[PDB]
């Protein structure tokens, strides 16, 4: 099983109420646990941000966040602003960095945007650090694991 | 669905239309609600939008000039603009805007439009001037208002051929139209044509006649 | 900064299209295109939308489809209920907004296809004593009801000035419709000729005016 | 689109230039970029121009990328300059085996 715990990220000079009708919850909504950062008004500019979260627990940490590539070019200015819009992940064993792809596609659930997730476990008692320009779906729980369990894929009811 | 709109519906220019539109069921925060005006001639104008938690996206076009504000304890939200012209007399609809970005991709059940008119005064009435000419002659009502106005033809001893076209509300914000009556041709010069114009709401009258060359 | 046509004619069940011509601003960037549908007087009710996808409630026939810069609509099967006024409606970046066209007239048949019917008149004397001048054309008996005026002087087309009337349904159930150029009284003097030329659906029809 | 019952191959090339010089001689200047997208699949290629020894002679190269598009499915390409593009798409037929000799067929 899975049990969540807040990270706590506070946002200013931004949106965070990002929404998609392929999201539906009574109405326009977005996922849970994540939060769809967005600039302020279209085409205004996405200031650079540092946010942290450090696992106080003694289990390791599950962190999850998102990459959103656009339809085009034009539309992660709509968005976040023009400029290159780069994520960059960092922990003590973990260093990586991502950039939106923004391009056309095909229509999947009628949209032809994307929104791509990676992942990394943070160790107990480490430190995840996001630095972010934009394009970035940032978490809001990071997850834990609660002990031992099978998985199994099958066609059949339980009994 | 319900979606109504209401509020001043005639005002003149330098005023401030203010409008306000709500709802059923189907509550906010699961959309984008939005003002999109339409001009009675022909358009189709997208004006602004805001969603429950009163964050606003507003046309660049019209923005210094729009404020768009929600009562979302009241299910309702309001359109305040502007230092208006002439120009904004338009069937001002709300619509259910589905929220796609931060934006309003598409627009489901639009609401039902409320007209706003923001002409300038006043009651005024007609010059008339006549129509040189088988052929055809007519009168010219011209630069009258408001409307309508009775176009008679030798005091209403003449029907058929008659064709009163309608009015067209010029830029000056007056309006103006032209009667129009078909005759055989060697028949002219040899019979008077009296056309009489009424403007009641200015209590105006004229019997003006027309000749040939 | 869309475009679409003033008018398009059709007999019942057969099938016709609507165009939406956009820049690379709008259409070109990967933004998706709706229709919408407005009957005389109701207000429009959401068409197709992510520019093939269609409602609860509306027909198949009722196609959408979008290439490159461009979208179009397909109206298969017509009816009287399909006679309304059609608008395409995307989303503009370097306006900051979205963008609707300029709306198509769809004009079912179910009657004749007379075209105008012309008749101009010049400025009048009495009203250049006044220091006025407006040249007044006429329009009547019309099948469909959407044409499209255009105002010169013996050459060159003339943009100001000019107010034109909506087509309204006539007694003999066929359309009017007038429109009426505003000059200057030597700008009338100083010009070879006027002509006011109306387009109906493949046809244009003009009347002439010189000064004397 | 892939019209077809079973899934296609899609090939492409990104070329890497000379240099830059090169690069605005074939396509001009100002940055280059490829997208490739797909239900499944969207990528961006930046071609990589600079000084490279020789390989037959030459210096560029034309470096191959590939997807399998799944059925009805469609295949997008947004190129500035730099893109080899593919001509036919390539669908396999059946059941085959591979293998890795250095001696005749009998
Ligand atoms: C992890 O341990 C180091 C040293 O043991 C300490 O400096 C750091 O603050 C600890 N991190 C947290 C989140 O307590």
């Amino acid at each position: 099983g899975i049990d969540k715990e807040a990270m706590g990220f506070t946002y200013s000079g931004i949106r965070t109420n990002g929404a998609t009708s392929a999201c539906r919850r009574s109405g326009s909504s977005f996922y849970a646990e994540m939060k769809w950062l967005l600039s302020n008004t279209d085409n205004a500019a996405f200031p650079q941000m540092t946010k942290s979260y450090k696992n106080t627990r003694k289990s390791p940490a599950l962190i999850v966040w998102g990459i959103h590539h656009s339809v085009s070019t034009a539309e992660q200015t709509k968005l976040y602003g023009s400029g290159n819009k780069l994520v960059t992940v960092g922990s003590s064993n973990y260093q990586q960095s991502f950039v939106p792809s923004p391009g056309a596609r095909p229509q999947v659930n009628g949209l032809s945007g994307r929104i791509d997730f990676h992942w990394l476990m943070l160790n107990p008692n480490d430190t995840v650090t996001f630095s972010f320009n934009g394009a970035f779906i940032a978490p809001d729980r990071a997850s834990f694991l609660r002990g031992k369990s099978m998985g199994i894929q099958s066609g059949v009811q339980v009994d | 669905l319900q979606l109504q709109e209401w509020g001043a519906g005639l005002l003149k220019p330098s005023e401030t239309l203010s409008l306000t539109c709500a709802v059923y069921g189907g509550s906010f925060s699961g959309y984008y609600w939005s003002w999109i005006r339409q001009p009675p001639g022909k358009g189709l104008e997208w004006i602004g939008e805001i969603n429950h938690s009163g964050g606003t996206n507003y046309n660049p076009s019209l923005k210094s000039r729009v404020t768009i504000s929600v009562d979302t304890s009241n299910n309702q939200f309001s359109l305040k603009l502007s230092s208006v012209t002439a120009a904004d007399t338009a069937v001002y609809y709300c619509a259910r805007g589905v929220w796609e970005g931060s934006g309003s991709d598409n627009f489901d059940y639009w609401g039902q439009g409320t007209l706003v008119t923001v002409s300038s005064a006043s009651t005024k009435g007609p010059s008339v001037f006549p129509l040189a000419p088988t052929a055809a002659l007519g009168c010219l009502v011209k630069d009258y208002f408001p409307e309508p106005v009775t176009v008679s033809w030798n005091s209403g001893a003449l029907t058929s051929g008659v064709h009163t076209f309608p009015a067209v509300l010029q830029s000056s914000g007056l309006y103006s139209l032209s009667s129009v009556v078909t005759v055989p041709s060697s028949s002219l010069g040899t019979q008077t044509y009296i056309c009489n114009v009424n403007h009641k709401p200015s209590n105006t009258k004229v019997d003006k006649k027309v000749e040939p060359k | 900064a869309l475009t679409q046509p003033p008018s398009v004619s059709g007999a019942p069940g057969q099938r016709v299209t609507i165009s939406c011509t956009g820049s690379s601003s709008n259409i070109g960037a990967g933004f998706d295109v709706h229709w919408y549908q407005q009957l005389p007087g109701t207000a429009p009710k959401l068409l197709i939308y992510g520019n093939s996808f269609r409602p609860s409630g509306v027909p198949d026939r009722f196609s959408g489809s979008k290439s490159g810069t461009s979208a179009s609509l397909a109206i298969a099967g017509l009816q009287a209920e399909d006679e309304a006024d059609y608008y395409c409606q995307s989303y503009d970046s370097s306006l900051s907004g979205v963008v609707f066209g300029g709306g198509t007239k769809l004009t079912v048949l179910g009657q004749p296809k007379a075209a105008p019917s012309v008749t101009l008149f010049p400025p009048s004397s009495e009203e250049l004593q006044a220091n006025k001048a407006t040249l007044v054309c006429l329009i009547s008996d019309f099948y469909p009801g959407a044409v499209t005026v255009a105002w010169k002087a013996d050459s060159s087309p003339v943009k100001a000035g000019v107010e034109t009337t909506t087509p309204s349904k006539q007694s003999n159930n066929k359309y009017a419709a007038s429109s009426y150029l505003s000059l200057t009284p030597e700008q009338w003097k100083s010009h070879r000729s006027y002509s006011c030329q109306v387009t109906h659906e493949g046809s244009t029809v003009e009347k002439t005016v010189a000064p004397t």
